[PDB]
């Protein structure tokens, strides 16, 4: 049962990694939309 | 009409065969266990993608393909809770071991997990559920011969601990080698080539 | 001598059916089967009727044989022959298609 | 047409995003599989002399491990793209340190344009794709197996393992649609993984040449 | 088509149905039976054709022959 | 550091039997007691069974290298 | 020769026999069964030889 | 292979088939008569369609109804196409979809007699009202064998093959077909080798060649071990390009003069 629990929390860690990737991609999109705008 | 068709076929098939033979007359399996042509250009890293002669191969069926999830569970899991079933199949000096010991239970669980993984691989590799497949050794016939030789008498409790089977299967998977070498690439190729048979 | 009666009856039935098909085609009742023209569907129906008749006749001939028969022994042993051969020899040859 | 044109643009964009992700450039999981409703709501869904006009939906994406490397995706309006358009594109690209790009041409560019494109090759890599060739993502097709662009280190490792000269490996011309999709160029090996019916899985290699 | 009268609409619907039916392809003939079990789908429905008895799966569509 | 298969291919076995038979027929010393037979091919087969053929096969690899195996070293298929 | 073991079906083997009873004892003497290289049931035909 | 809901119901598959089948004026037209009607309102023929809408000659290209319904077209799109293809040089006065006769009126505004003959001929021969080229006609056949039935793993586990509508064409376009919506872009093969080499890629051509070869070798019930088929496919697809087994494909390889002369072109290669 404890091993199941630690697997579950490891999956939670992977979910948090997904969160951080999403936030980084958004934080670079905020800058990139400027280049997209000035292009036209 | 039949005679005319026969004559034209006798005239055309010869030319077709001649061209086919002349287009691959130098391809051969070098001692490096690879198929190449006169220019030493590699055409296949292993003959037939497996490296096995076409003579010693027989049709067989994949038991773990196209089952029903429930039937697959109740045909390859080796439930270790029903001590009555265990007493019927294994002997008394083994039922207690497979019950008390937890290492055996974990090993069997891992075996079943690997079986499920192989089932998934087979389903993603052989779509349309075609059990009929070609392989070197006819395991069913081998087992039948073993039964008929050693007089197994499949009614009495046998003396074959499951751990013996697991370890033997692993050792045999190690013994059967196609891509010799301990390199990581070598081992990857070995597993890939001798995947389906495993 | 009874299988002959069966075969004759079946052949007469097939002849009558093909004649009826021809009558319908002549009077413009046979509608074009999908994917084919009127002539094509007419030919297909006639061919299917004849093949069904031949198969029925052959099946009757086969079921009318005796274990001591030699054609059947050779066919079942598979040494040389086939059921269609016995059907042609006894029941009926069939359609002579070309091209 | 209006609705059909919008659908074609959306499909082209989805294919391009999938292509960049396959190559390795980092992209949103959202835009990777965005539906068409949000596309309409984003641009305006009036391509016929309206907001969703070409050259405005271009996207710039940086590589995963190398944030300094990017690649443009242009959409020139000229059905028969000339040399002046690509010239101005390259001139405007020269401001940034970008080197790679991707041109989406309505119809086949004039032969005079390909000469310039190849001419600027060593300094600025740019390739072309017909929208008719982008409306579908081939790499998903059942026949097309899974490709993997290999790195030079592992290519050398493979050659040294089998004691085989790279000239002896199979060939695959750069014109191959899969080759152009992955952006591989001459002198570079591609791994191929096929489901083998007699061996489960079979991995082979092909050197571009 | 929406503004067409009732009779015209009925005629158009009949023509469309006839065209759709005609575009189809005739199904392969055979003697359907459940005495043969298809090994590709496990179903019993199937059709046989004697000429060697070829068997075609009904639902799964397994193709085989018996000599 | 030999990577060639440790079994004797049928081709190699056939050629070795033939060459040893020719050598015996050319009045060469045998490497096994003769039970009363005269056919050089039979004597060669007996020597192969007894693993006493004084021959070593040189398998060439595609690259150019080669490996020297002794008949009495690798396993005989038949 | 030897101790061979194999199973085959005769040409005139009714399909609706395995499902029903008499699976292991066929009235029509079909279902070739060979154990220890000894014919036990069935009639040999091209399917088996 | 249809992808959307059309895979189940034929009603929504007939339109897909129509849009993938090449249709032209010759296919939808019944009669075509040119008249030198001096005044447009004069209307030598008795038709009350020009006065409402409002060169001394015109084309009355009457269209068939059964064919037009079968392909499910409209005079609005037909007129738009006919005007745009020849530019703003004619004036097609289409007719409402209520009259019994599906008449039209093509007139030219700005040798001139034969100009109409030439234009009518070249449009009737080929106009591409709805569809693509190459594809002449398309069948619509349900699958009877597993080789074409859809297969989906059910949650229970069984495969449970599904029967879905599938189209069978008579041409080779592939590229323009896969782009069409409601068309599975993952299972729509082509049955052609050279076409796949220009669409999918060399590996895809190898796979398609293998499948075609296996089909044509197992059609008669014979069986050939897969090793040989694989070897032939690899040998035919080793140099990237599809080397023909003919003298024009094997002699191009840098095998050797002594090897080429054996097959063919003995004096030439030497």
């Amino acid at each position: 049962r404890q091993k199941l629990l630690k697997e579950q929390e490891e999956k939670r860690l992977r979910e948090k990694e997904e969160q951080k990737k999403l936030l980084e991609q958004r934080a670079q999109y905020v800058e990139k939309t400027k280049n997209i705008l000035m292009f036209t | 009409e039949g005679l005319i068709d026969t004559a034209v076929k006798t005239a055309e098939t010869g030319y077709i065969q001649r061209r086919l033979i002349k287009s691959m007359e130098s391809v051969m399996v070098k001692y490096d266990a690879t198929v190449r042509n006169s220019i030493n250009q590699v055409v296949q890293l292993r003959y037939g993608e497996d490296g096995l002669a076409g003579e010693s191969v027989e049709f067989q069926n994949l038991a773990t393909l196209k089952p029903s999830n429930k039937a697959f569970e109740k045909k390859f899991r080796f439930d270790y809770t029903n001590e009555r079933a265990l007493r019927r199949t294994l002997q008394e000096d083994l039922v207690k071991d497979v019950l008390s010991n937890a290492h055996i239970q974990n090993e069997l669980e891992r075996e079943f997990e690997r079986m499920r993984e192989d089932r998934e691989v087979l389903r993603v590799i052989f779509p349309t559920g075609d059990s009929k497949v070609v392989l070197p050794c006819n395991l069913l016939r081998m087992i039948w011969n073993a039964q008929k030789i050693f007089h197994i008498n499949p009614r009495l409790p046998s003396d074959l601990h499951p751990i013996k089977v697991v370890e033997g299967v692993k050792e045999l998977s190690k013994k059967l080698v196609i891509v010799n070498g301990d390199d990581p690439l070598s081992r990857q190729a070995q597993e890939n080539a001798t995947l389906l048979f495993n | 001598s009874k299988t002959y009666q069966d075969i004759q009856n079946t052949i007469k039935k097939a002849k009558q059916d093909v004649i009826e098909v021809i009558e319908k085609a002549h009077n413009n009742e046979l509608e074009p089967t999908p994917g084919n023209t009127l002539r094509q569907t007419f030919e297909n129906q006639v061919n299917r009727i004849l093949n069904d008749a031949r198969d029925k006749t052959g099946s009757s001939a086969q079921k009318s044989l005796s274990e001591y028969n030699n054609f059947k022994s050779m066919v079942v042993s598979g040494a040389k022959g086939s059921k269609i051969n016995i059907s042609q020899v006894i029941a009926v040859v069939g359609q002579q298609n070309v091209e | 047409d209006d609705e059909e044109e919008t659908y074609r643009l959306w499909k082209i964009r989805k294919t391009i995003m999938q292509l960049c992700h396959d190559r390795g450039y980092l992209v949103t999981q959202d835009e990777l599989d965005q539906t068409l409703e949000e596309f309409k709501a984003q641009f305006g869904d009036k391509p016929s002399e309206g907001r969703p006009r070409r050259t405005d939906l271009t996207v710039l994406v940086a590589h995963n491990d190398d944030p300094t490397d990017q690649m443009f995706v242009f959409f020139p309006e000229e059905p028969k793209v000339g040399i002046k358009t690509i010239k101005v594109y390259c001139q405007r690209m020269q401001e940034e340190n970008i080197t790679r790009a991707l041109i989406v041409v309505q119809q086949g560019m004039t032969p005079s344009a390909k000469q310039s494109l190849v001419d600027m090759a060593p300094k600025y890599i740019l390739e072309q794709f017909l929208q008719q060739e982008l409306l579908i993502n081939i790499t998903e097709h059942e026949l097309v197996p899974e490709h993997v662009v290999m790195t030079k280190e592992e290519v050398t490792e493979l050659l040294a393992r089998y004691k085989l000269r790279e000239n002896q490996l199979p060939r695959i011309q750069a014109g191959d649609p899969v080759a152009r999709y992955f952006g591989i160029k001459r002198g570079q090996v591609v791994k191929i993984i096929r489901p083998s019916e007699t061996a489960g899985r079979y991995i082979t290699y092909r050197l571009v040449q | 088509e929406e503004m067409a009268s009732d009779e015209l609409k009925e005629m158009r619907k009949n023509l469309t149905k006839e065209a759709i039916r005609e575009h189809q392809m005739a199904k392969t003939g055979g003697t359907q039976t459940d005495l043969f079990t298809c090994g590709k789908c496990k179903k019993k429905n199937c059709t046989y054709t004697q000429v060697t008895t070829f068997v075609v799966c009904n639902e799964c569509g397994n193709r085989w022959k018996f000599c | 550091k030999r990577i060639t298969t440790p079994y004797m291919t049928k081709y190699e076995r056939a050629r070795v039997l033939g060459t040893r038979a020719l050598q015996i027929a050319m009045c060469a010393p045998v490497m096994v007691e003769l039970e009363g037979e005269t056919d050089p091919l039979l004597i060669a087969m007996k020597e192969l069974k007894a693993r006493k053929i004084p021959i070593i096969i040189r398998r060439y690899l595609p690259d150019g290298s080669y490996e020297d195996w002794g008949v009495d070293e690798l396993i005989i298929s038949d | 020769p030897g101790h061979i073991n194999c199973i085959r079906t005769h040409s005139t083997h009714p399909d609706d026999e395995d499902s029903g009873p008499y699976k292991h004892i066929s009235p029509g003497d079909t279902k070739v069964v060979v154990e220890n290289g000894e014919l036990i049931m069935g009639i040999l035909c091209k399917k088996s030889l | 292979f249809l992808l959307g809901q059309s895979a189940r119901d034929a009603e929504r598959a007939k339109d897909i088939l129509c849009r993938l089948e090449h249709t032209t004026l010759r296919k939808v037209t019944a009669n075509t008569a040119i008249y030198y009607d001096p005044n447009p309102q004069s209307t030598v023929v008795a038709e009350d369609q020009e006065w409402v809408n409002v060169s001394p000659w015109l084309l009355r290209v009457e269209l068939d109804r059964k064919h037009m319904t079968d392909r499910k077209l409209t005079m609005e799109q037909i007129a738009e196409k006919i005007n745009a293809g020849f530019g703003d040089d004619l004036n097609c006065i289409f007719n409402d979809d209520n009259a019994e006769k599906l008449v039209l009126r093509i007139r030219i505004m700005n040798d001139d007699d034969v100009f109409l003959r030439c234009i009518e001929s070249n449009m009737l021969t080929d106009m591409t009202l709805q569809g693509i080229e190459q594809i002449s006609k398309v069948y619509m056949h349900l699958p009877q064998t597993d080789n074409k039935k859809k297969i989906i793993i059910t949650e229970d586990g069984e495969f449970k093959a599904l029967q879905e509508w599938i189209l069978e064409t008579d041409g080779v376009s592939l590229m323009r077909v896969l782009s069409e919506k409601d068309v599975d872009p993952v299972r729509t093969t082509s049955n052609d080798i050279v076409e796949i080499f220009t669409v999918l890629g060399i590996e895809a051509v190898r796979k398609a060649l293998e499948r075609e070869l296996y089909h044509v070798i197992s059609f008669d019930g014979s069986y050939v071990n897969y090793r040989h088929l694989a070897l032939l496919c690899d040998t035919m697809t080793c140099r990237g390009h599809l080397m023909a087994i003919t003298r024009h494909g094997v002699n191009r390889q840098d095998t050797g003069p002594l090897m080429k002369c054996s097959f063919e072109e003995t004096v030439d290669v030497l």
